């Protein structure tokens, strides 16, 4: 009874062409209608394959809009491009002027950093005296900042690096004066020895900028000694680097609860100028593995701080440097799992005899250190261009990210004449800046500032200061949100539309053909 | 000779 | 005859599962097909509810593209960061050097602004002499610019503020020289006393920048006296403010027919530098209440100028300040409906006796004024963080907005040597800048400039000038247009698609079931 | 048998309302169902017209996203804002001081550029001596840079313009030192006589910036003579221009294999400062004629370099200038098809007698040249505002474009004191910059630099240098891709959806009605 | 004493 | 007189 169930479905079915086929009395008509039915079915299959695979492309969609939701005020990190304190630097210079032999100066100071610095430099003095004409490029690299940040305890450097009370003259946020002890957080950087992060504290002494953050910073180097001859002062310079010799402040504007990286991000402000940073907040939201790539955690990190792609990329570079050169770059984060790995610039291998002789062994050790540095730098420059290596580190963009488009601007802060007189008075008579250093531990700095910043030379002295203004220019955030382009619901709708357009079947008609198949089973 |  | 009409519709109906239900001879088949029919109807209802509510989300859609349509050239507002004229300032300084008592100096000048300034300052001189060591922060705030802009008639200040002919040395737009009288429009700001807006005038004397706007501005303060001691000059300084002590020009690039707000928007240019502003025009179009939020009028305004969100926000802040402190902030727009409200910095309450004595009543009035200022500033800083208050002001974004992304750049304008010699000649021999002041009303300024800008000291003098270049970098606008994401037509289409996919009904089948219902009525 | 085939289709057809119409026994029912059928057909036709025309709007769609694909590092073009070499300029100045008559100085130098320069200037000396008080604005325009670049062979100017070895002190890319001969490519600009383009060379001597491009450039003019009086030095200045008198470096960051246009694009850096350029790469993809407008070739060009809209616009301006004034502007590209056209600033018409007399004929020629320049400038300023003219040039945006959003920043490069001492040593003792000029052809420059840059005056001398840092701030490109908003597939789907929703016809039902029509034919 |  |  195949024919039986066949004609039954035929006469009562809701499907379109099959009926005429089943009830076609004319032979040529049966041929025509079978042809039409199968052609339509074939085209339906074509379009269904197309749409099904388009959905399987797990495509992506994006929208952009301005929204009134306010972002949290950004964290502002300020670094003085000069790493060491002015009094410390002048002390070093004057010690070397009194006696140029570092070995003799190890016991001429009670300051811990000075003793460590002289001890470290003494290991290289004979080599420098004997071979500087033959290998100047070597000694210029050995005597760089990063070497000292890699070989001296950061807790010892912090006593000689720029101090907060000697760096931030004044600070204001949201119409109130900052509490520097509670709002500024110190952190150590291999190049910018001491850096400070401002974390906003909303109002619970009313003065200052009402709609943002403003501070006056001591950033110039005018009070350093001006020698008659070029003299070598290790640990101040960084040979052949982009941020070398510069004077001013390095400013990084970044979301709160994120680690800054001043050596490869941020903005620069020269001394004597007032900088205005117009912050235009931006927010990006991203979708997960199937529809895209994003991460809410650092694959290399402990997960304590908010995720930024820079962290993953830098830790990946450190991973590859350690793998290739057998040492870690001091200018990159230390991998948490590998605290035992030595920095590439480490020099604990040097014998004590190198403080007294320029022997070949000391020279060979010097060149081996130079070669380690070369290895690390070569890998740093090469690896970013190696897409295989970078993809192996799984550094996907953050799933929820706040970005800041900053509009830069400069003006000359202390104006000539009466306006500048008022500025000078505000600093030195009301805030009484130079009396901060009237202590047992900073008497020399007090005398230096007293002689330097005196009234008669304010027009020149004041140009060592810089002012920063950071404010949110637009109250409305530019949001940019990803989304799935082709939902399961849209898939179902479009497959149904195609099904109706090509064969006329509906899901109830699907149950109908299922009934026919079950009827054939029962037969 | 660059002295220190 | 319920059964009657029932079987009629059954046999002639276009709906899919209902037929088999109505003509099901087998009991188990009737059960199966009733189950299928009702299940499909239920799922159709589910998806219809989903889609209907999605449409009711009145969703939003956005597109972004570059278009060749040119925007009108922006209005450029230039403010000298120094508020008063140099000759006026030197006159004030020299009067105070000849006699430091302001009361005696009220009759020593015929200049209206000087008489008003001395009268106002005299009311505070005894208090300043007696209490400056105890309350320096008070007097530094009383003697700020905004106090004077709040207590002296702007039409009187305008005679002593920076003048157009003494500010714009040269101007060029679209290959032609500017007519300063017709193209520059003066307006008053509480901090930047005099400001000028350039409104473009297209060609109807060919020289200058062919593709933009360029001008040379006198902005430095080098010709002011340099006192041997710090002296108090009220009305010049603004204590503890972001734009204090600065020297240069404040530039605001904004759409035409809009009020600028230089104190919280714009860019800064230092003297001695040439600034290039690369304008990248942007346009945004937004949709109305149901699909979003936008306004074409200021809820607080008279509707004369084009709407900017800044205007609404600032007038809202003024509303709340007036509500809380009972006075208006001079640094914000005056609410048109409340012209009777006094500024918070008003000092007409002070008796004349305060010009002769430092009595407690004068002191208490001083502190009450200080407290008024504190109230206003506290509200300014707090209210922006209060989303309820801000939402109550109905400040929706403009429905059609032009925005300018500005690329900043600086170079040293007067080059050392022959190039700078040509620049100096262009200013002082061809344009003959210093002869503008060879008049009865400006003879002293003429002598000052003649002695200052002489040939022998051009390398130093020329650094008081600044140059601005504003040009449209990209000819094509970045448009960003909102739109409705889910139209009524798309709703109808998708509901029809679901209807066909789940039950097979078409609107003609809807008329069919309506016919069945009417048949039941007729029965 | 019309009725015959009619009722046949009626009873076996899949179309919804037509059946009830054909089998309606009741007259009022026939009326009702004919009304419904035709009403539904009419509404279907309405919506089909709407959708068909929407597709015919060939609409457009856009998407925006961040992608990990790296862009090629941009080409960096550096131009010294001073056009001629310092030694050449001092030689010119000292020759004019020894004898102010240019005619006498034609034979006082073997330098080709000097002979050509004196020959050209001599043709204007009597006119200048006799008429400068009457027509200063004329001579200031004749004696501009562009006149000399338009009348002297560029191959002769190149011998006196700034040289690469005297401009780029040091260069570093990707942790390696640049090979200046292989990486820098010289090109000539009418205003910036000599300009150099850096084309990146990836690593195959490790030092320098690891993640970008950094160089130290000599850009100041401090070593030029400082005359006691203003003296006319033609060819240095450019009267009434936006980039006049400026000192520093002009930097253009542009995609590789593209012609730069420093006179209307790029960024400026002053001497004595270190500039950081944070490059944020952007990419745009655009669709062709029907769905939009874009071009992959310059309509005016030879197709050798990559297409930028600026090239098309500038060549269009040149086309119109040539059409109107009969001459070409030297400040715009020379149309390849019109090499025979003279520059507007050409002065080969001047007789030799103008070197000896100030006759009316020479004066009339001077004014005719002035008028030619005026014509060209007027057209330049006007034509951009003429949308008809610009549209006639078919300057559509590039179909695939890379754009760079640059974040600008400045700091004071040579710091005061020990840091600056290290910088000075790096330049003058390790790189040994001033020994480059210890040659037979540059002895005078060697002596000048030796006397100027000596150790005792480094704090002042070093401020003639500038440093550039160009690095890619974000590893991920902001892509912006156009696409067709309404595909043919979407058209088919939505027409089918409407067809099912309004009349219930499917394409098999279309074959059904075709069968009915063919049946009527057979009848 | 800051005089005026 | 601006000389050259
Ligand atoms: C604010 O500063 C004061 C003075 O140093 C200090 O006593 C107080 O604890 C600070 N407030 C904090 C840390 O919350
Ligand atoms: C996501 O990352 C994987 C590698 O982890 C890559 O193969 C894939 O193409 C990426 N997809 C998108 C949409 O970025
Ligand atoms: C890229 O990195 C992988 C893994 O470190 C290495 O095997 C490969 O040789 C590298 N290729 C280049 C060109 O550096
Ligand atoms: C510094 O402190 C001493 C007391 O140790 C005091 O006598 C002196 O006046 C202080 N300096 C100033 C400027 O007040
Ligand atoms: C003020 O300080 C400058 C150095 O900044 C110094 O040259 C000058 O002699 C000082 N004046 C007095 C009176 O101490
Ligand atoms: C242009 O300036 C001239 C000279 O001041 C003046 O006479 C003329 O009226 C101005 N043109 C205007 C205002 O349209
Ligand atoms: C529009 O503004 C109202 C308040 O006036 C708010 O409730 C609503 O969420 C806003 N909608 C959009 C889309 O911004
Ligand atoms: C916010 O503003 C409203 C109205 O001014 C007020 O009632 C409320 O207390 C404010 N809240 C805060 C935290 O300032
Ligand atoms: C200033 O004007 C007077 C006439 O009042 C004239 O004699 C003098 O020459 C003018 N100054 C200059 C520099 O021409
Ligand atoms: C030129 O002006 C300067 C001040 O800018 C002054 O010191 C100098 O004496 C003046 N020279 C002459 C000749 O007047
Ligand atoms: C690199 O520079 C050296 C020295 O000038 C030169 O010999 C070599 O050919 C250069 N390499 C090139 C041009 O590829
Ligand atoms: C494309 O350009 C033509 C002129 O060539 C213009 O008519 C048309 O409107 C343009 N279309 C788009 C989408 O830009
Ligand atoms: C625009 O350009 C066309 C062609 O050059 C010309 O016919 C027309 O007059 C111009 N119009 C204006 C206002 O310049
Ligand atoms: C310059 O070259 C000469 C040889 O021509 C040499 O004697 C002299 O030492 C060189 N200059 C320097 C600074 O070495
Ligand atoms: C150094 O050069 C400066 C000019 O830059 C000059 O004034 C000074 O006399 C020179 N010193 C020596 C010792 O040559």
């Amino acid at each position: 009874a195949i024919r039986d169930v066949m004609t039954k479905f035929a006469e009562q079915t809701t499907m379109h062409g099959v009926p005429k086929v089943i009830n076609a009395k004319s032979s040529m008509g049966r041929l025509f209608w079978s042809l039409v039915c199968l052609a339509a079915g074939a085209m339906f299959c074509l379009q269904m394959s197309e749409v099904l695979q388009r959905y399987f492309s797990y495509p992506k969609k994006v929208t952009v809009e301005v929204v009134p939701t306010p972002v949290p005020f950004p964290s502002i990190s300020i670094c003085n491009m000069r790493n060491l304190d002015v009094h410390i630097l002048n002390t070093l210079n004057r010690m070397f002027i009194e006696d140029d032999r570092p070995f003799s100066n190890i016991n001429k100071s009670e300051h811990e950093f000075i003793r460590a610095y002289m001890k470290k430099v003494a290991k290289y003095a004979p080599l420098f005296w004997n071979y500087q004409d033959e290998y100047p490029e070597v000694f210029q690299e050995i005597f760089s900042r990063t070497t000292f940040s890699a070989n001296i305890d950061p807790e010892v450097i912090a006593l000689a690096a720029v101090q907060l009370e000697g760096f931030v003259v004044n600070c204001h946020y949201a119409g109130h004066r900052c509490n520097k002890t509670r709002d500024f957080y110190r952190f150590f950087d291999p190049y910018y020895f001491n850096c400070f992060t401002y974390k906003a504290h909303e109002p619970t002494l009313s003065e200052g900028i009402e709609n943002g953050w403003s501070s006056i910073l001591l950033s110039g180097s005018g009070m350093l000694d001006k020698n008659d001859e070029i003299r070598m002062l290790p640990g101040l310079h960084e040979w052949r680097s982009a941020v070398s010799a510069s004077e001013g402040v390095r400013v990084v504007i970044h979301p709160p609860s994120t680690t800054p990286y001043p050596f490869t991000e941020g903005y620069d402000v020269p001394p004597g100028f007032s900088a205005s940073f117009g912050i235009h907040p931006r927010r990006n939201i991203r979708i997960g593995p199937p529809h895209g790539n994003c991460s809410d955690k650092n694959p290399f990190g402990d997960g304590t701080e908010r995720y930024r792609l820079m962290a993953c990329q830098k830790m990946c570079m450190q991973h590859y440097i350690v793998e290739t050169c057998g040492c870690a770059d001091v200018g990159l984060p230390k991998l948490p799992l590998q605290a035992n790995i030595s920095w590439c610039r480490d020099d604990d291998n040097f014998p004590d005899e190198c403080m007294f002789t320029a022997s070949e062994e000391c020279l060979q050790l010097l060149m081996q250190l130079h070669n380690r540095i070369k290895c690390a730098r070569s890998i740093k420059s090469k690896i970013t261009k190696n897409t295989t290596a970078m993809e192996a580190c799984n550094c996907f963009p953050p799933c929820d990210e706040v970005s800041y488009d900053v509009s830069y601007s400069l003006s000359k802060w202390p104006s000539a004449g009466y306006e500048g007189d008022a500025a000078y008075f505000d600093v030195f008579g009301i805030e009484k800046f130079n009396e901060r250093f009237n202590k047992t531990g900073t008497q020399g700095k007090y005398e230096l500032f007293t002689k330097y910043f005196n009234v008669s030379n304010r027009e020149e002295s004041m140009k060592d200061f810089a002012r920063l203004n950071v404010y949110i220019a637009d109250s409305n955030v530019v949001k940019t949100q990803e989304s799935e382009d082709y939902t399961r619901n849209q898939l179902v709708s479009d497959i149904g539309g195609q099904l109706g357009l090509w064969v006329g079947i509906s899901l109830i008609t699907l149950a109908e053909v299922l009934e026919l198949i079950i009827d054939l089973f029962r037969l | 000779f660059m002295r220190f």
